[PDB]
């Protein structure tokens, strides 16, 4: 998972 | 790093190798632990993390002093004061003469107070043994790689397949026990004390079974009145052969009545009646204690 | 045991007060929020889930997080990597074995490179200056249940669930001390399963006063509370297991009773 961008 | 100036290789022990070096410019000698950092891979070794956090709270003079830590994109370097030698080439050394009773005695004390510090700190150890534990010519000891040692704020976990090694290591661990304690410093600093009077391992076992057959053989074989709870441990198993207690006499003759009694509450099976660090300090033992130095 | 229990605890009540972080720093920071903040931790809780990490760990890492942000300003774009990189030094830490370099940037989905989390480690050290065995509220309840008159393996449950919640939202639990906060979950959890209160043993040890905690016990309400409803809902997912008694199922009180 990748947060923000 | 610049200041520095490696005169020789002294060892090893846990990540890194040891140097001597003097500072070029206040003329120090210290010791040089070289981190190989891997670069790229793990990074930062676990050892050394624990090593360095726990090393700079504990500041007590039997405990061997972090001076600096020296951070590059490429090398770790920790700064360490230096010191002659470690316990186990003295033993080798002074075998056969015998290390003197009251170096012993002096020794098993200092030690003492440095564990006392550590376990108020919640630190564990974890790793005594002789090759740990460095001398000076003045005649102190010092407690010294902390790179397997935790903190115990919260309880500290048992290692499924550990690592370390035997010899040193309490019966708790060896039958399966979930967690550590500071009890198995003070099983380990025993054997130690142990080791020092009769110049030989007083447990030395070639696996986890071994080690507790030669520990059994030697203080005999448990139940439930010596150590409420041991049949219930996962590795305990009723086919394990009944010893008997052996005399203390004879296992360390040496030693006087009041050493055989503390070295007995120090070996103790039941991790809970285990003679504290505090506690050992306050016995009979250490009333005539004095501060010989040793021939090194 | 206990000689050197007393010793312990005021010795990690003289550290919680070194390895505070500046309560006022998200204000300071240009780029991020109080609820990016929450978004990184959440995400910690389920990494920490999905690896099978000890809570330890996680409390560990937030500190990190926070220390770190205290003097480190930080992009959106690399709050993530500053997560990864406290979890990689917690584990390193508090972990018999922890997962390799190479798990931590997998749970990124490959993001960052493993010799950018490698070298945000080396910096998250720098700047905390190697001082990783902080204090935290795990360190402090577990310290505290050795004083449950009888022990009630729900009210440990419930209240672990409350200190992890309090991670979640820097404002307003960075006002607290790690022990405060303990206290608070202990009562909080210990009123909620049997309507007893913070015990005298306690109350001379810690030297708080169910009154001096009035004002981190009243947050915490509501957040147990507001729980259900909560933008972030790892913690909540994490303590229905029956390793936890489905603790987080539980009914919270709607009046505390002061």
């Amino acid at each position: 998972r990748k947060l923000f961008g | 790093m610049e200041n520095f100036q490696k005169v020789e290789k002294i060892g090893e022990g846990t990540y890194g190798v040891v140097y001597k070096a003097r500072n070029k410019l206040t003329g120090e000698v210290v010791a040089l632990k070289k981190i190989r950092l891997d670069t790229e891979t793990e990074g930062v070794p676990s050892t050394a993390i624990r090593e360095i956090s726990l090393l700079k709270e504990l500041n007590h003079p039997n405990i061997v002093k972090l001076l600096d830590v020296i951070h590059t994109e490429n090398k770790l370097y920790l700064v360490f004061e230096f010191l002659h030698q470690d316990l186990k080439k003295f033993m080798d050394a002074s075998a056969l003469t015998g290390i003197p009773l009251p170096l012993i005695k002096s020794y098993l004390f200092q030690l003492l107070q440095g564990l006392a510090f550590c376990h108020s700190h919640r630190v564990l150890h974890r790793d005594l043994k002789p090759q740990n534990l460095l001398i000076n010519t003045e005649g102190a000891i010092k407690l010294a790689d902390f790179g397997l040692a935790r903190a115990f704020g919260v309880p500290v976990r048992t290692y499924t397949h550990e690592v370390v090694t035997l010899w040193y290591r309490a019966p708790e661990i060896l039958l399966g026990c979930k967690y550590y304690s500071t009890a198995v410093d003070i099983w380990s600093l025993g054997c130690i004390f142990a080791e020092m009077v009769t110049r030989r391992a007083l447990f030395p076992g070639d696996s986890e079974i071994d080690q507790l057959f030669r520990i059994f053989r030697t203080l005999g074989t448990p139940d439930e009145v010596v150590w409420p709870g041991v049949t219930s441990m996962p590795d305990y198993k009723p086919s394990f052969p009944k010893w008997a207690r052996q005399d203390f006499s004879k296992v360390v003759p040496p030693l006087d009545e009041d050493g055989r009694s503390l070295l007995s509450q120090m070996l103790h099976y039941d991790p809970n009646k285990r003679i504290s660090a505090k506690a050992a300090l306050a016995h009979p033992f250490f009333q005539d204690v004095t501060k010989p130095v040793p021939h090194l | 045991v206990p000689d050197y229990h007393e010793d312990i605890h005021t010795y990690l009540r003289e550290m919680e007060v070194k390895c505070k972080p500046k309560v006022g720093y998200m204000k300071k920071q240009p780029d991020i929020t109080n609820s990016m903040r929450a978004i990184l931790v959440d995400w910690l809780v389920e990494v920490g889930e999905e690896y099978k990490l000890q809570n330890e760990t996680l409390h560990l890492a937030v500190n990190y997080i926070d220390r770190f942000l205290s003097s480190m300003s930080v992009l959106r774009g690399k709050l993530q990597l500053v997560g990864t990189a406290a979890m990689l030094l917690a584990s390193k830490f508090e972990e018999i074995y922890p997962p390799e370099v190479a798990e931590f940037v997998y749970i990124t989905d490959d993001t960052y490179t493993k010799k950018q989390v490698l070298r945000m480690e080396h910096l998250v050290l720098k700047v905390l200056t190697f001082d990783l065995a902080a204090p935290t509220v795990n360190q402090f309840l577990t310290q505290y249940f050795l004083h449950q008159q009888p022990a009630n393996c729900k009210v440990e449950s419930l209240a672990m669930f409350l200190g992890e919640l309090s991670l979640i939202d820097a404002d307003p639990y960075l006002k607290y001390l790690p022990s405060v906060i303990a206290g608070a979950a202990f009562h909080l959890a210990l009123y909620t399963v049997t309507g007893q209160s913070w015990p005298e043993s306690l109350i001379r040890k810690t030297g708080y006063t169910l009154e001096s905690l009035k004002p981190c016990l009243m947050d915490l309400h509501q957040t147990y509370l507001k729980a259900p409803q909560h933008a972030q809902q790892s913690i909540r997912e994490k303590y229905k297991n029956s390793k936890y008694h489905g603790v987080s199922l539980l009914n919270p009180p709607e009046t505390l009773n002061l």
